[PDB]
């Protein structure tokens, strides 16, 4: 079963899809792919909560009722370490009058 | 591979390429006339470009499924401005 | 009189079922080719459905009239049961572009009189008040039939 | 009576016959409220009958004369006679395959 995840740090944020299967480990491993970082050097968050690299993504609570295509579950990222610090996304306006 | 999208207010986008080339706009941005792997929106923000990134996850996903697709969520509050984007980037 | 039931008086037993979240509107193409609606269907429920070789039949959101899939197409036509089997008809949303999606939304929301005051493109006003219609996709379907045979 | 129901057999094996199957089809399997959309047809016919159930008993040897077996075959009539109003184009396919039954029946050995 596919799990849909928002990989998140400062102002970026990484869209990728993994197994429910998929250890922690395996991520890490995607993030290197793209932002060019060995896995040793980053930690994955959920909620002010480590995740173990031994564990499934099933394990930490991603499911596919969690974590959809269309609502996609926040993972935490830092690398070095320096504190969890995730930029939230801006504020749409006051619902215009109608 | 991966595409980056750059919002008005700074925020990076990291999206697989063939996810965001549903968007008719963004195909026609990082191609080429007869290519580039970052794209900026001066006049998209945060919350309004990170749907339009699910979206193209959703469009990719269940395009392929024949038996029963949920319904794409949009809040009442980003309703405007998502449809503004959406018209913008033809997806 | 070109997309329409055919009167033949040969039995076709079928189930619609309704694998979408919306309430769907059932739309039989009558022997004249004008569009007649049968009861809803509630979410996620099936049943049994008595129909005849050739009608063609037709899946609407009973609500708003935004057009629906039957197994990954627009229209349904029964062919004759095969040993008695029940023809399946598998009704789901499509993969709406984002843009006829968003206009759904502000369609749910805003009254049509006050489209007019929406602070948006006068390009998106004319998308609003262009409804999902029953006649207007009908004539499109028909057009693609054309080129099809040809 | 064994050859009189052997003759029932034979008008039933009739009735489902192709040459008749224009109007006979609706009375071939019991009726389908659901598929039909019918929310009264268990109100006001008490007993269902048709073709099919009809069968299932002739070939279980539930009947035990021929005048059983027609009770059945105009119960099937009767229903769909009683439920219908006469305009209906059911009721002009039950009459015709009723002409059929009545003109086979009639000339049952004695
Ligand atoms: C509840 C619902 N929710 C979502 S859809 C739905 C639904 C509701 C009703 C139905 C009923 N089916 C239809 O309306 C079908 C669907 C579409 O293919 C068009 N259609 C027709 O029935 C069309 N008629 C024909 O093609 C023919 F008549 C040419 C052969 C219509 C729409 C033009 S006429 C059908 C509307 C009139 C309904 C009469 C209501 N009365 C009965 O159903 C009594 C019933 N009639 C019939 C009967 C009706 C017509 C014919 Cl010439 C022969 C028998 C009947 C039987 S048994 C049996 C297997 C049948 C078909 N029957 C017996 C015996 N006694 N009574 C009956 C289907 C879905």
């Amino acid at each position: 079963m596919d799990v849909f995840l928002m990989i998140r740090r400062h102002k970026t944020t990484i869209f990728t899809d993994a197994k429910e299967s998929s250890t922690v480990f395996e991520l890490k491993r995607i993030v290197e792919g793209i932002l060019k970082r060995p896995p040793d050097e980053q930690r994955l968050y959920k909620d002010d909560q480590l995740l173990d690299d031994g564990k499934t993504l099933g394990e930490c609570g991603f499911t596919s009722q969690t974590a959809r295509p269309q609502a996609p579950a926040t993972v935490g990222l830092a690398f070095r370490f320096e504190a969890l610090c995730i930029e939230p996304f801006s504020s749409p306006p006051e619902l215009p009058d109608v | 591979m991966y595409v980056k999208l750059i919002s008005s207010d700074g925020h990076e986008f990291i999206v697989k390429r063939e996810h965001a080339l549903t968007s008719g706009t963004i195909k026609a941005m990082l191609s080429g006339p007869g290519e580039t792997n970052e794209v900026n929106f001066r006049e998209i923000p945060s919350h309004v470009l990170s749907k339009v990134c699910m979206y193209f996850t959703y469009k990719v996903r269940y395009t392929n499924s024949s038996t029963e697709i949920p319904e794409f969520p949009i809040a009442p509050e980003i309703a405007l401005e998502l449809l503004m984007a959406a018209n913008f980037l033809d997806c | 009189p070109v997309l329409r039931s055919v009167n033949s008086r040969e039995p076709s037993q079928v189930i619609f079922c309704n694998r979408s979240p919306r309430v769907v509107l059932p739309v039989w193409l009558n022997f004249d080719g004008e569009p007649q609606p049968y009861p809803t269907l509630p979410p996620g429920t099936g049943r049994r459905i008595h129909s005849y070789r050739g009608h063609l039949w037709l899946f609407r959101d009973a609500g708003t009239h935004d057009g629906l899939l039957v197994n990954q197409t627009e229209l349904f036509v029964p062919s004759l049961n095969v040993d008695g089997q029940p023809i399946f008809a598998n009704i789901t949303l499509p993969v709406y572009t984002l843009k006829e999606r968003c206009l759904q939304v502000v369609r749910s929301l805003v009254k049509p009189e006050n489209y007019r005051r929406l602070d948006i493109v006068r390009s998106l006003y004319e998308d609003l008040e262009d409804h999902p219609n029953v006649q207007k996709d009908l004539e499109r379907l028909t057009q693609e039939r054309i080129a099809h045979q040809r | 009576v064994s050859e009189q129901l052997k003759c029932c057999s034979g008008i039933l094996k009739e009735m489902f016959a192709k040459k008749h199957a224009a109007y006979a089809w609706p009375f071939y399997k019991p009726v389908d409220v659901e598929a039909l959309g019918l929310h009264d047809y268990c109100d006001i016919i008490k007993h269902p009958m048709d073709m099919s159930t009809i069968k299932s008993k002739l070939e279980a040897r539930e009947y035990r004369d021929a005048q059983e077996f027609g009770a059945d075959v105009r119960l099937m009539f009767s229903n769909c006679y009683k439920y219908n109003p006469p305009d209906h184009e059911v009721v002009a396919m039950a009459r015709k395959l009723q002409d059929v039954f009545e003109m086979r029946f009639a000339k049952m050995p004695d």
